[PDB]
């Protein structure tokens, strides 16, 4: 196991040697790639809190118009919860490339379905907007974080692969190769100089 | 246009999304949320989270925190992207930051 | 000389004896004193033999191959495992490779030097194949016809299963040719083998 | 010999002789004589035969300049892709193509027996047009190589195909008409594209 | 030939000498003109020279070990450092390496074309190796980070200034001053290190 099964010739040591520039420039690139996809995972990093605060107040905001709705019009959690039939926002699953590795990611689509406007508790209908869009803005921004959220997860994944195949061709591939290679020399050097031993003799032998 | 958000939460949550449009019934006629209170159950929630997870049509989850703290297992064990589980924290508490299920990946954050 | 098989010495023996016990260094490296490696090692005396198991251990002869092909089997997953971890195979490979692995500990090892080990009949040797062959089988067809159902049995369950059972399993090489009769050891075995019948019966 | 590159005979020859053809390192193929290696076959007659081309075909330059650069790249790219991109695969399929059917002859049969200029010409032209209306970028110029495959697996079976043209038997007028007849199919089947 | 340290030649040699003073074309390239590979390099006479050392540079022997150790750890610190990056790095590990950048641009590299840094006379250098471990020194067992701490950037907008000076040092030529006078002055940064604990 601990050298690649080959005769030693010189074409041993040629095709050895092709093999082991392979083998560099390979492990080279999966190193780039491997930067690469450490870097877009770090910038994933730098905007999720952000996204995370904005998030917060967004929603601190929307949830206290809720409450003030709540005043307004006292009960409309009842008949809002009764009325559920059709959404009128979908979400729209497709792929960045932003690597070799194919990255999920959202999009907020909007279908436009009719809304239930409620106006029978004492016209309401003016905190309901109001809640309409404090509401809508943070889905949107939800729609978002989901979306940075998948696309973390994925990477993350892709890149623990891409690390084990750099450590498996930098601490096996590599020092196989050479052991391999410095055998062949080693052979090669030992006949060359086995057949000068026997020209030599053979020359001494010649005065005679 | 594929998948349809799905929300678990209290009555202030669910209510204000109700209101933004998310919720759906399907043609057997059941939601895509749960209002959960103190009569609602922890195994309830969990088989309703599995519930979620048997349709082909969600996509995104949203869960209010304290639900979360109630099935920290279920959410943690599930460590798959087609669930894009987000963390919401409720009205009239704390954010939630501690125990997210990301930042623990992360190792040279806050 | 250099440890190879290079030098005409060796080539010129190679091509006029019939039975070849190849050692490898690393393995006397790893104190598995009685270093053979299987993998290279090969006789030709397998025919002309038959006849003397038939007559006396006729059930030696299945045995045998099969440990072979299990042996063969972990070298052919080894490298891949080596290539890349685990927790990308499926239970057979994985339970392929833990018996080979305690074959590889318990029945290719032998100490000559303890008391107890110096010899060892040939008889024991068969008897312990044959459990151990039991053993694999009998967890492999489990663990295969639970493939399709709710819940599959998976090495971890084997393991908190029958720990125990591969304890007295690894032990099983304690036994002295002298101070301890052929019948008891024998009994010893079967009485094992009963357990193992057992425990899986229960499960 | 077993010193296929080393041996003092190959180098003494090599120093000498103007055109040189080699074969690469022994491939498990035995039988594929065709074999060339880029690595020592040169010909130094490419000059002199420019004035004798000219005023009979000029098309082929660009051509067998882009089959050298084609050759190239997968000797390039094999290496790694052992140990992808759309125009790695556009580019290795299309190599591979040139090898088993532009190369590999058996010599020995009614369709090798002797290939005059203008099968060549046809061959290798199509080859090269066939690579270059897709290699230009995703879309048909400035969807993935699979949608082609399943696309185009007839005509490919054509592009093979096309070695069996015997010279002996068929007329050159019907064999160049075939060639023209599928490269308008393979034109109709990219811009349906 | 080519780098091959398998040579018989190259094995020879290195077999017999005692000191080696590896040299590195990447260190000319950023233009450290004394390009001396110091992770390759070492010297086998430590222990033969402890004697004089002892006799007329007691203070020496310690200084050297801990700037050995510090090199290590700046080695080991630039390994984490490009597995993450400096953002999570202590504030120890500020300090370290901060000083292994100050050591680096003064104490190791040099500039033989000018009168004030062309010959270490061999006592300037004895100055200002103590003056750099003494605030190596006064980073550790010294500060509150050895309850609240203090981080460097503290440190640094309270004395940039003996930062400055302490860089400057290199500027002193012995042809023109005095040994007293610098040995005076070093003595005078040191006390101003001194005040500016005391005053942090």
């Amino acid at each position: 196991k601990d050298r690649i099964e080959i005769f030693p010739s010189r074409m041993a040591q040629t095709i050895m040697k092709a093999r082991l520039k392979g083998a560099q420039t390979g492990r080279n690139l999966l190193k780039k790639k491997s930067d690469a996809l450490t870097l877009r995972f770090r910038q994933i990093l730098k905007k999720i809190i952000e996204t995370k605060m904005l998030m917060g107040e967004v929603m601190r905001e929307a949830a206290f118009s809720l409450a003030e709705a709540k005043f307004t019009a006292g009960d409309f959690s009842t008949t809002v919860i009764q009325n559920v039939n059709k959404a009128q926002v979908k979400i729209r699953a497709k792929k960045d490339n932003v690597a070799g590795v194919t990255l999920p990611v959202f999009e907020h689509y909007h279908e436009g379905t009719d809304s239930y406007e409620l106006t029978g508790l004492a016209r309401g209908g003016e905190q309901l907007a109001k809640l309409k869009r404090n509401y809508a803005k943070a889905v949107e921004l939800l729609v978002e974080l989901a979306s940075l959220q998948t696309s973390f997860v994925t990477l993350d994944e892709a890149i623990k692969i891409t690390n084990r195949r750099v450590n498996a061709i930098e601490h096996v591939i590599i020092p196989r190769i050479e052991r391999t290679l410095a055998y062949i020399i080693t052979e090669l050097d030992e006949r060359e100089r086995e057949e000068f031993y026997r020209l030599k003799k053979i020359q001494e032998k010649k005065k005679i | 246009r594929g998948k349809l958000i799905a929300v678990i939460g209290d009555e202030d949550t669910v209510t204000g999304f109700l209101l933004g449009g998310i919720g759906e019934l399907n043609k057997n006629r059941h939601p895509n949320f749960l209002v959960v209170e103190k009569d609602t159950t922890i195994n309830e929630i969990e088989d309703t989270f599995r519930q979620f997870l048997n349709r082909d049509d969600i996509g995104i989850i949203l869960i209010n925190q304290y639900i979360a703290e109630m099935v920290r297992h279920a959410l943690d064990a599930h460590q798959r992207s087609i669930p894009a589980v987000l963390e919401i924290p409720s009205k009239e508490h704390p954010y939630d930051a501690a125990k997210d299920s990301i930042l623990r990946r992360a190792k040279g954050m806050f | 000389p250099g440890g190879d098989f290079s030098d005409p010495v060796t080539s010129a023996t190679l091509g006029i004896v019939q039975v070849f016990w190849g050692l490898d260094k690393k393995l006397a490296q790893r104190k598995h004193f009685p270093s053979v490696n299987w993998l290279i090692s090969y006789s030709k005396y397998m025919r002309a033999l038959d006849e003397y198991y038939d007559k006396h251990f006729t059930e030696f002869v299945p045995l045998r191959t099969k440990a072979k092909e299990i042996l063969q089997e972990e070298e052919d997953l080894a490298e891949i495992v080596q290539l890349v971890g685990k927790a990308s195979l499926a239970e057979t490979d994985k339970i392929t490779l833990e018996v080979a692995k305690l074959i590889k500990d318990d029945f290719l090892q032998q100490n000559g030097y303890t008391p107890y080990d110096r010899f060892c009949p040939f008889y024991k040797t068969v008897g312990m194949l044959s459990n151990m062959i039991s053993f694999y089988d009998m967890a492999r067809r489990a663990v295969e016809t639970t493939a399709q159902s709710d819940n599959k049995i998976t090495w971890s369950i084997i393991r908190e299963h029958m720990g125990e059972i591969l304890y007295k399993l690894s032990s099983m090489k304690f036994k002295d040719p002298v101070k301890d009769g052929e019948a008891k050891i024998k009994a010893d075995y079967a009485q094992l083998l009963e357990d193992m019948q057992n425990a899986f019966r229960s499960l």
